[PDB]
DNA sequence: ATCAATATCCACCTGCAGATTCTACCAAAAGTGTATTTGGAAACTGCTCCATCAAAAGGCATGTTCAGCGGAATTCCGCTGAACATGCCTTTTGATGGAGCAGTTTCCAAATACACTTTTGGTAGAATCTGCAGGTGGATATTGAT
DNA sequence: ATCAATATCCACCTGCAGATTCTACCAAAAGTGTATTTGGAAACTGCTCCATCAAAAGGCATGTTCAGCGGAATTCCGCTGAACATGCCTTTTGATGGAGCAGTTTCCAAATACACTTTTGGTAGAATCTGCAGGTGGATATTGAT
């Protein structure tokens, strides 16, 4: 049977997510974690459609960004694997621990 | 009654950005050069970026210019990267990029 | 109010075949109100730190300098000058 | 009523922002840690928002109010509702 | 050249009776100050844009708190802040 | 004063001009620099007194630039609230990682 | 040469105070250029503070009022 | 001959700079390097005592927090020594490059 | 464990640079009383769009198995930085002209402020146009096994 | 290098959705044109505080030796990536009531606008005072060696 050796798939991934732009959370999945996330600070609270929009779009940036410069991290350990420590290093020289 | 657009040889809203420059409340008066100067600036630095959004389409064989075009056009340019650099703009993606380590093979 | 039809116009100055879709021109809004509020306020400061109660094409140049890149600015002054210098003749 | 919807970013979905992010191989643990990140980036940015609604004596937050919030955690937004 | 330096001394008092100040240190408690207040007048200055509305009353100031300071840091300036209010209305 | 008419060591009537003259709006209600001066009141005080505290730990009396710095850094909020603020002559905070200690 | 008027012995220190304890030797000629990029920048931006105040005297305040927009905001020296 | 053994005396000199709060780098050599510099940019300039202090003060103190990063991104590499791509690095994330 | 060299901590001493106390002058606040103007809350309400319930279908999440390979941990070695004692070349400190940073007076180009008249960018209503999304197919690479 | 399995490429082709197309309405802009106010350039000037330089002083450059650190090569055990089967819950297409946003008018509590009288926080000159930074003595913790 044909198998491709592990991280062939992955670099196809990487050059095919970085063509494309569409979020890559699900929608309604993540809408429920907003109206949670904002229900838990206050009540009878609507959200307008592309509110919802703005922060997913603002999210997945974050993360993506995040992500690099994690990605970063890695490379200089001369690991390839993103570790729990590699996001700790990353956000912290970011300015958001340090 | 020519407009002061016009008078200034520009496509931008010298009048407009005459009324927000008081509206925004940035001090007590605004002389007749301010917002002639500001929208000179301003349409000077829309057409910078559109000129590589257009071009950024054509690469993609695209009419239309879409935000993923912008994307390509901002992070492309060093200055526009800076000015930008903090700016997020929905649904442009990222600039393809793999980390050379990555890939398989040697040489 | 938006910048849509002058965004538009430029448009077809650059690139005479080239549309623009809606959420592009969105960002293109976007973009210009986010230059407009940097520059005001550069300038706003300027001459609050200079003691001067009137925003002009001085102040505007000097914020365009502290807040545009390298080749940017340089361009950017020139276009605004020489637009405050014809403006300035046509009267 | 909305609980542990944070388990609503499925690993699939964080394995497909990490491609984007040019992440090649991922541990089992980054998942976790991720929620995690995403979970107070938006605490943040809604604390702010819905602190912008409340102003406006409203009840609904408007792209806007995420717009604003965004902008004052120096994280501004470009096209939006 | 009007500076915080005396008021911020006058504080000092009610807190260390018997602590003094250097100047360096009465600079950046200046500076401190000046900090502060620019931050604060901004966010109020911006959410009465954003209402369209033409006054940065106390409403602005105590928001633009919030949204500023550190929660729990907030929590008492809020306090404060409203204090002072109370007291200067409740007074002929 | 206005100051002492809401209790205040604070310059309330300033605090009003400066923002007037700030450009921060058309109008300025009566409470907002009342409101105002009370919070920088307030802050400062947070300031001065962990800063005080930092002094009579180091067996000193007159606070330096030095005090300040160690009052903030030393404070979850305070330390959040001048994240970016770079305190002359403040110096750092002793620390030094662990890994880099002689193995004991 | 006025960067290398910077030394090794000064920047060693600094990477003291970060609680550096063992400094490669490639690292001061590194750090001379963070430094000269740093100072451009700010430098620059006072500069041009000063020249909008037609002075031909770089003051404090110039200084300050740039690294306020660089995001260095500097308490000490006015502001 | 009594010797101190490596790391020992540096040891010591991180404990002894970490209290003090002066300038770490020697006035008049720095002077010059802003003066050079401020040259390129605007002729037959004249600095305040303290526009030159400030920008010492803030050059240590950025200096150092600098420091202090790259430390941690040796570290992160199972190292004890900072070096250039250490200080590379942290420089990529702090967004002082991207 | 045992000296032996250094470094570090501490209780104390004291000149002095800088913090403190005092007087006086004072313009520029900041307080106060009159009276004219106005922003924005309250009250009614039109109307956008938010929530939400319903249903059909496959795009995708989930969970499992399998093994390739990458990270962790151990060893080994050459080379690189740390520590040191020598030595003097540069920075540091206190003094002395003069250049501009500001304080003040003058006065005109330029910015309100007001009343009109005119041109326009926004738009909601309908309806014709068009770029490309997405489905198809089959010629060209990319891969991985041998 | 050859060969089979798959994915990537890319140019042709059709359809809905979103874009470019008009008719006319027009309040709110933006323009035009006196009338009245004024901010800040411009020229003159005194007082700081900055550039320069001399010579007392407090570090830095330099060469040596070697301890220990980073880079390299090796081993192995476990965990993450690929491939696959299965079936659920997200996405999509629609419709409905009603909340609550946003428009419009009324109208008074609060705010701007002078104008007059008082206080006060900044400055400058002078003398008094004091918190501590360097400095010493001497005991003792720390470190590196045998």
């Amino acid at each position: 049977p044909h198998r491709y050796r592990p991280g062939t798939v992955a670099l196809r991934e990487i050059r095919r997510y970085q063509k494309s732009t569409e979020l890559l959370i699900r929608k309604l999945p993540f809408q429920r974690l907003v109206r949670e996330i904002a229900q838990d600070f206050k009540t009878d609270l609507r959200f307008q459609s592309s509110a919802v929009m703005a922060l997913q779009e603002a999210s997945e940036a974050y993360l993506v960004a995040l992500f690099e410069d994690t990605n970063l991290c890695a490379i200089h350990a001369k690991h390839v694997t993103i570790m729990p420590k590699d996001i700790q290093l990353a956000r912290r020289i970011r300015g958001e621990r340090a | 009654a020519k407009t002061r657009s016009s008078r200034a040889g520009l496509q931008f809203p010298v009048g407009r950005v005459h009324r927000l420059l008081r509206k925004g409340n940035y001090a007590e008066r605004v002389g007749a050069g301010a917002p002639v100067y500001l929208a000179a600036v301003l349409e000077y630095l829309t057409a910078e970026i559109l000129e590589l959004a257009g071009n950024a389409a054509r690469d993609n064989k695209k009419t239309r210019i879409i935000p993923r075009h912008l994307q390509l056009a901002v992070r492309n340019d060093e200055e526009l990267n800076k000015l930008l650099g903090r700016v997020t703009i929905a649904q442009g993606g990222v600039l393809p990029n793999i980390q050379s380590v990555l890939l398989p093979k040697k040489t | 109010e938006s910048y849509a039809i002058y965004v538009y116009k430029v448009l077809k100055q650059v690139h005479p075949d080239t549309g623009i879709s809606s959420k592009a021109m969105s960002i293109m809004n976007s973009f210009v109100n986010d230059v407009f509020e940097r520059i005001a306020g550069e300038a706003s400061r300027l001459a609050h730190y200079n003691k001067r109660s009137t925003i002009t094409s001085r102040e505007i140049q000097t914020a365009v300098r502290l807040l545009l890149p390298g080749e940017l600015a340089k361009h950017a002054v020139s276009e605004g000058t020489k637009a405050v210098t014809k403006y300035t003749s046509a009267k | 009523v909305l609980r542990d919807n944070i388990q609503g970013i499925t690993k699939p979905a964080i394995r497909r922002l990490a491609r984007r992010g040019g992440v090649k191989r991922i541990s089992g643990l980054i998942y976790e840690e991720t929620r995690g990140v995403l979970k107070v980036f938006l605490e943040n940015v809604i604390r702010d928002a819905v602190t912008y609604t409340e102003h406006a004596k409203r009840k609904t937050v408007t792209a806007m109010d995420v717009v604003y919030a965004l902008k004052r955690q120096g994280r501004t937004l470009y096209g939006f509702g």
